[PDB]
RNA sequence: AUACAGUGAAACUGCGAAGGCUCAUUAAAUCAGUUAUCGUUUAUUUGAUAGUUCCAUGGUAUAACUGUGGUAAUUCUAGAGCUAAUACAUGCUAAUCUCGACCCUUUGGAAGAGAUGUAUUUAUUAGAUCAAUGUCUUCGGACUCUUUGAUGAAAUAACUUUUCGAAUCGCAUGGCCUUGUGCUGGCGAUGGUUCAUUCAAAUUUCUGCCCUAUCAACUUUCGAUGGUAGGAUAGUGGCCUACCAUGGUUUCAACGGGUAACGGGGAAUAAGGGUUCGAUUCCGGAGAGGGAGCCUGAGAAACGG
């Protein structure tokens, strides 16, 4: 288990994208009155 | 041309003779050492 | 394109038997002449034509070896084979003398003859086709003159057709017709025979039944034949006996016992060969002397002599009795011979055998007494029974003490015959003596003992189980001695046996030096026992090397002294190999 | 930038010939070059020396071989037909190539170390010397370290020397380079310093290896002849 | 591939500050081509002078050789059950030396029926697959190197070594 | 362990041990002469260099007899000209006076330390050098 | 004796011989054991040097850790500092070799990463 | 010299350049020797080394070259037309080898049976005996246990898109009468498959001068330590991956600390008096603007893509 899951940080992916803040074009409360069953 | 085919046909059976009684000619004299042995 | 016809071939068979049966036929098509060859012979012949009848003997081969089970055949393509075989037979024997084209039409007719005999090679039990006397009669007319053509190391064209002819069922027909057997055997009772005589002689003996199982009486008339063929080859199977494979002469005798009994001779010759069969090569396996002791016994017991196969069944129960092998099934069989002896010695035998091998019982001791008490004047083969019983054979330790000391008895009441008789008994005694027995040693001593009936003092004091003031009293009997051969070396011999590498007992340099004391006093007697005593360092020189080399050593330099003694004395001999010996000693001195 | 077996003058250049690829290794030949040129001084240059390489005057080995940097190793005898210098060269006692003069009746041959003994394909036996003469069918006694002696007019073996103990060996190879009187010892060990041990003029003891040494006749009867002092 | 050298890892005493050199042509690590079934394709690459080697990737007809006669007979491949030096190389379903494939064994059976004449000695575990057709059979040849698929039938004892296991 | 060929040590060296006071004495008790020149015929460029040393005129007879021997002249190699010709005039200047060299005296190198007191008769016994003696 | 997949067997029960003043026990020739590497059947062959010690560690299976201390004459402190060495080596069926056990190995084709020896003796 | 014939711009060709500067500081891991590779590559050097043939010579497609042109422009170009090969690629080819039923005795083999390769990758196996100088001589023999030697502990069933069985030349008209080049017929260089050697490279055994315990732990944190199999390899190899075991080095100096590591280690020549100046190979690895990927070759992660 020595290479195997590593849970360390690595250096040029840690900024390698930028996230985003609206992100889904749906509501949250959309996704609970979406599956609510 | 002609010439020529005869002198290859020639050459080969005669580099058949020299080479393939030559081989066994000293695989008798390891029968010859086999036999004094 | 051979390999781009040998990938067709290998695919050529994923069409069914129809279309199989139906390329075959094709193939048949280009030069049969059905309308002209398929009476007698053929018209006309040329070479390029016998090129595509050569050509269709290797495409019948190759479609044969590749369909090697069905092969499609049809009587098409057998005319067809038969027209190519008889052009190419007359082609031959019809062409001058150039030798070109007619060693060319003879390889065709040998790669022929071999395609003919893969059709049977495939589908033997399949067709067996009825018209097969065409043929027959066409290839008889052809290979006439095929006598003795067939003898050799590797000719196997005929005589591998013989063989197939021979080993089927009703194509046999062709064979018991007219003749196969009669120039099979002729090419087999030639003399120049080399190990196809074996093939041939299995080949008859197999195809005997077949011609016994026949309801023709042609087909009898020839099994009698092939049983006169058995008794007129009595020199092959025995001259071309180089091989173990003696399972097929054990297996031909015993179905001729089993089945012919002609002659009187003939039964004598067989029982003859069959103890030349025990007496000729010692590589003989136990079911294959069993089974040629048992056709002995069973020629005897139709037809044996009086006198000489008499005297000849005892040697083979005097060799039987000594072997005994294969945990008592020899000598039961060995038992039925003394019982079919049919001799007085014979009905001794018989008697003094049963009364013993009664599935271990009592009865042996009892019968070693009763003898004893009764000694028969046949001996030779109680003295066999008596001495496998005197040897690593468990039982009987005083009843092989007594049977030894009566043999003595009878060597004394003799007063020439019964000393050679002790001179086997001697060199019996000798092997015995030479061996890792325990009781057999003991009652090779009491023989040795016997045979001396202060020196018989010595010989029940070195058999006296106490070993210490025993072989104190034994070393100082050599100093007696030293103050005889085979005897001296029988001695040290013993000596070596009861100090044999018995490393858990003591006093072991004082047993080396008791034998290297009896091999000093040997080595004195120079006129007579110098070869003994070279053979006696020669031994000790290899058991110094054969896995222990403690005592070994002290035994090559305590029997240096003989060697020190005669350079002394001498103040001629052989430095050349005593000098090689030094150079071995000095290769173990750098180990 | 030379070895030390040529017997080569400092006082001759800076570039040093490399001998080409050949019979024997680099480390163990001299080419013709430094033979001819600077050692026994046929040549005065390299230019010379290729002029009489043209013309084809030697004969090592019985064969022309025109080249200027063959690499003549032990015992190659070269032939030049001129004057009929016939030369066998082998080592002397402090590393060097001691170039002896022979005569024609010996120089109709050489010898040769056995290397190895291979059943390579086809059932033929098999033998390589140091010259790489793959001959065929000797003795099945042929060992390893044993002498072969070719024919020089075909390339047949003509007589052999047994390898073992009491046999005249001569040494190339290591800090015994080039010394004669193989008899003190014998000692074959099971991987290093394994031999037969050299005698000197008071009889000291040398160590070699196996493949350092290689047998040239018997004790007073090499058919070699050597050169003396 | 990458490499092939020790001056990337760490002997046996457990050494450091590797830093080492830029690497040479001769620790060449060519790409792992996993050899799977398809249409005949192999990749002719160079090494050493013309030492040509043969890459197979998708190759077909393996050379499967019947045991008891040895009897090397060409056959269709159909998938690995079981190969753990890997276990998602079975998963993938690809082809290398050592594995178990499994054969439509017909032209086995032409053979029995050629030279034995009758249909179906041999052991029941392996007849089974004499009646049904797919056998197990074990690469021997290597398509990575050599570009070729042979291999050995499974005949009784090496079957159920193999059987225990899955 | 195991031998490896050593020209360094079977190379003929001759030169760490000799000295010229040595090899001075051994030309006073030689009792065989030695070889000088016609008088004139020694020194160098009319006198502008000395007469020449006895290390000089041997070196310059071995490069004639190689010269003669084997039909080269030698050249004017500069690398090795600008160190020994000029190094080697110039100390001549210094220390030979006469066609003698004085420069010995001038220098500290032990005698007895490397030329002489033998090293491998030692005889480091008492036996060993009463048998040397006797 | 088999614990592991891919047909585990020789590799063409079988037996060989190396020659060279090493025996081979009558398990190693005919026996179940498999001798992949052990050079007696193996599909190793020997050449090389043949080095000798006493043990440290047999901890894992097919090493055996050699000691190796060897005289050397020291010239620089001019007393002999004890050398001490170490190699690991597959395993034989001859000896299962404990702490002690003097035991010699001959050089052959790099099986691990550091192991070129394999035992041929015990004594 | 009416199919070639000397000069020869520009084009194909064979080869040439066949080993040159700067920058950051590696402690037997850079280096030197040595052991080995039946653990492996190899152009060139050298020695050796080929047997499957059914009813008088094989095909268009490109140059150079002409011709029409484009573009500011290149060792940038495109159409059209021809034309040659040691370029491409389909294909023409006598009978000899052993065992010898028979021998007519020497001029001895006629009949029959068995033959016949390479290159690639798969399995079974050939890879215990007999001869005397002697056991007993019964002056005959079963003889190996003794006394010594010997054969001896590639033959075959298949794949592969398989290479070949001379379209090279020179010296020598030479022998034969198959009635015309009817057979030519003797030798040598270049070929040509394969092996070994040599060359070189890669790994690998060991040996080799700083002070170092205020460096006492390191190693599993590029598998640590080994086993089994596969991949990749020129192959050996945890070199890489699956699974498994928890190993391995060390106070008999692990591992770590730096420079007069622009200095040192023989790396080597030594000099007839300079005693650590005094000959050189190598400081470490890189780099062709910067990292990355690919290609060529006997050899390369090319000073020239």
């Amino acid at each position: 288990k020595g290479r195997k899951l590593n849970y360390s940080v690595q250096d040029p992916i840690a900024n390698y994208e930028a996230p985003i803040t609206s992100g889904y074009k749906w509501s949250d409360d959309q996704i609970d009155e979406f599956f609510a069953g | 041309r002609l010439q020529r085919k005869r002198h290859q046909r020639a050459l080969k059976v005669r580099n058949a003779q020299a080479q393939r009684e030559a081989a066994a000619e000293y695989a008798q004299l390891l029968a010859k050492r086999l036999s004094e042995r | 394109n051979g390999s781009q016809s040998i990938k067709a071939e290998d695919e050529k068979v994923v069409m069914p038997y129809v279309l199989r049966i139906f390329f075959g036929r094709a193939q048949v098509p280009p030069t049969s002449g059905q309308k002209r060859s398929r009476k007698i012979a053929v018209i006309s012949v040329l070479p390029n034509f016998k090129k595509p009848y050569i050509n269709d003997f290797l495409s019948l081969a190759s479609e044969r070896l590749d369909y090697n089970y069905f092969f499609g055949n049809s009587h098409q393509i057998n005319s067809s084979k038969a027209t190519l075989k008889t052009i190419r037979r007359m082609t031959g024997f019809v062409n001058i003398v150039n030798s070109t084209l007619s060693v060319l039409r003879t390889n065709f007719p040998l790669h022929t003859n071999s395609v003919l005999q893969p059709l049977i090679y495939s589908i033997a039990m399949a067709y067996y086709v009825l018209d097969t006397e065409s043929t027959e009669e066409v290839h008889l007319r052809k290979m006439a003159s095929n006598l003795r053509q067939q003898g050799l190391k590797c000719l196997s064209s005929v005589f591998e057709f013989v063989g197939n002819t021979f080993d089927w069922s009703t194509s046999m027909e062709d064979i018991y017709a007219v003749v196969v057997k009669p120039r099979i055997s002729h090419f087999s009772d030639e003399n120049l025979q080399q190990p196809s005589s074996l093939l041939r002689l299995f080949l008859y003996w197999a195809h005997n039944p077949s011609l016994y199982q026949f309801l023709y009486y042609d087909e009898f008339a020839t099994a009698t034949a092939l049983m006169d063929t058995i008794s007129n080859q009595h020199v092959k199977e025995a001259v071309i006996g180089p091989i173990i494979e003696a399972a097929d002469s054990i297996i031909r005798n015993p179905v001729n016992d089993d089945h012919y009994v002609d002659l009187v001779t003939l039964i004598c010759t067989s029982c003859l060969k069959i103890l030349p069969s025990l007496y000729v090569k010692l590589s003989d396996s136990n079911s294959i002397s069993t089974f040629l002791n048992l056709l002995v016994s069973i020629t005897e017991m139709g037809f044996i002599q009086d006198d000489h196969v008499r005297s000849r069944l005892i040697s083979s129960l005097i060799s039987i009795l000594k072997g005994k092998l294969k945990k008592l099934q020899e000598n039961d069989t060995q038992k039925i011979l003394k019982i079919l002896k049919l001799i007085v010695f014979n009905y001794n035998c018989s008697w003094s055998d049963i009364e013993e091998l009664y599935t271990t019982i009592s009865s042996l001791f009892k019968t070693f007494d009763e003898r004893n008490l009764r000694v028969s004047l046949t001996e030779l083969f109680i003295e066999l029974g008596r001495k496998v019983p005197e040897l690593e054979s468990i039982s009987k330790l005083v009843a092989d003490l007594n049977s030894y000391s009566s043999s003595r008895m009878h060597e004394y009441d003799f007063p020439d015959f019964i000393n050679e008789k002790p001179n086997l008994n001697e060199a019996s005694k000798s092997i015995s003596m030479l061996k890792d027995i325990l009781l057999p040693n003991i009652r090779i001593g009491l023989r040795d003992s016997l045979e001396e009936v202060v020196l018989s003092y010595m010989v029940k004091n070195t058999k006296y189980f106490t070993d210490f003031e025993d072989m104190a009293i034994l070393l100082y009997n050599g100093d007696e001695e030293a103050d005889r051969r085979q005897r001296a070396i029988k001695r040290l011999g013993e000596h070596a046996h009861q100090l044999k590498d018995n490393s858990i007992s003591h006093y072991l340099i004082p047993m080396i030096e008791h034998y290297v004391f009896s091999d000093d006093e040997r080595y004195r007697n120079i006129g007579n026992e110098t070869q003994i005593a070279i053979g006696g360092l020669a031994q000790h020189m290899s058991w110094n090397q054969y896995k222990a080399l403690l005592r070994r050593y002290i035994s090559m330099l305590k029997t240096k002294p003989n060697q020190m003694k005669q350079a002394v004395q001498l103040i001629t001999l052989r430095i050349v190999r005593d000098g090689a010996e030094s150079k071995l000693t000095l290769s173990k001195f750098p180990s | 930038a030379a070895p030390h077996h040529w017997l080569l003058d400092k006082l001759s250049g800076c570039y040093a010939p490399r001998p080409s690829a050949g019979p024997h290794k680099l480390r163990e030949s001299l080419p013709l070059i430094v033979f001819l040129r600077n050692r026994l001084k046929y040549a005065l240059n390299g230019r010379e020396v290729k002029a009489i390489l043209m013309q084809r005057h030697v004969k090592v080995d019985g064969k022309v071989r025109t080249d200027t940097t063959y690499p003549a190793g032990f015992m190659d005898v070269i032939t030049l037909d001129a004057t009929n210098e016939n030369f066998r060269l082998v080592y002397d006692v402090k590393g060097r190539f001691a170039v002896h003069r022979i005569t024609d009746e010996e120089a109709s041959y050489k010898l040769g170390k056995v290397k190895k003994v291979q059943l390579g394909k086809k059932g033929v036996p098999y033998v390589v010397t140091h010259d790489g003469r793959t001959i065929r069918y000797p003795d099945p006694n042929i060992k390893v370290n044993d002498t072969v002696k070719i024919d020089l007019a075909s390339g047949k073996i003509t007589d052999f020397i047994k390898f073992d103990a009491g046999k005249l060996v001569y040494v190339t190879g290591g800090r015994n380079l080039g010394r004669i009187g193989t008899i003190v010892h014998k000692e074959r060990h099971d991987g290093g310093f394994d031999l037969v041990h050299i005698k000197d003029s008071l009889d000291n003891t040398f160590v070699t290896r196996l493949n350092n040494v290689f047998v040239i006749g018997e004790q007073g009867k090499p058919y070699i002849s050597l050169p003396k002092g | 591939g990458i490499s092939r050298d020790s001056r990337h890892k760490r002997s046996a005493t457990g050494a450091k500050r590797a830093q080492f050199r830029k690497k040479r042509k001769f620790e060449l690590g060519r790409q792992p081509a996993n050899t799977k079934i398809g249409a005949k394709r192999i990749h002719s690459v160079r090494t050493r002078g013309g030492n040509k080697k043969y890459r197979a990737l998708r190759i077909e007809t393996g050379n499967f050789s019947w045991a008891s006669e040895g009897i090397s007979k060409k056959t269709r491949i159909a998938g690995v059950v079981y190969h753990p030096s890997n276990n998602e190389l079975v998963r993938t379903n690809t082809l290398t030396k050592a594995a178990i494939v499994q054969i439509d064994a017909t032209p086995f059976r032409q053979w029995f029926e050629a030279h034995y004449g009758q249909t179906l000695k041999i052991e029941s575990s392996v007849e089974s697959q004499f009646s049904a057709g797919r056998l197990y059979a074990c690469i021997s040849s290597r398509p990575g190197q050599s570009g070729r698929c042979d291999g050995y039938i499974l005949e009784g004892e090496e079957l159920a070594f193999y059987l225990r296991r899955l | 362990f195991e031998d490896r060929f050593d020209a360094r040590e079977h190379k003929d060296r001759s030169n760490k041990s000799r000295m010229q006071a040595m090899e001075e004495y051994i030309r006073e008790s030689s009792d065989q002469p030695d070889w000088s020149a016609s008088i004139g015929a020694d020194i160098v460029n009319h006198g502008r260099g000395g007469i020449k040393s006895l290390r000089d005129t041997e070196k310059e007879r071995r490069v004639t007899s190689f010269e003669e021997d084997n039909f080269t002249r030698l050249n004017i190699t500069n690398k090795a000209e600008k160190r020994k010709q000029k190094q080697r005039e110039r100390n001549a200047r210094m220390n030979v006076i006469g066609g003698e060299d004085f420069g010995i005296f001038s220098s500290k190198r032990k005698l007895e330390d490397s030329t002489s007191r033998r090293g491998a008769k030692k005889t480091r016994s008492a036996w060993d050098r009463a048998q040397r003696r006797l | 004796q088999s614990e592991r997949a891919f047909q585990k067997q020789p590799h063409i029960r079988w037996y060989k011989n190396a020659g060279l003043g090493f025996k081979t026990p009558k398990t190693a020739i005919e026996g179940s054991y498999i001798d992949k590497k052990c050079p007696f059947t193996g599909l190793v062959s020997i050449r090389g040097k043949i080095l000798t010690g006493t043990v440290v560690s047999t901890k894992m299976h097919r090493t055996i850790v050699i000691r190796r201390a060897y005289l050397h004459y020291i010239p620089k402190y001019n007393r002999y500092e004890k050398r001490h060495k170490n190699v690991p080596v597959h395993v034989s069926p001859a000896f299962r070799v404990q702490v002690g056990d003097i035991v010699t190995v001959g050089q052959c084709r790099p099986i691990s990463k550091t192991v070129r020896f394999n035992v041929v003796k015990v004594s």
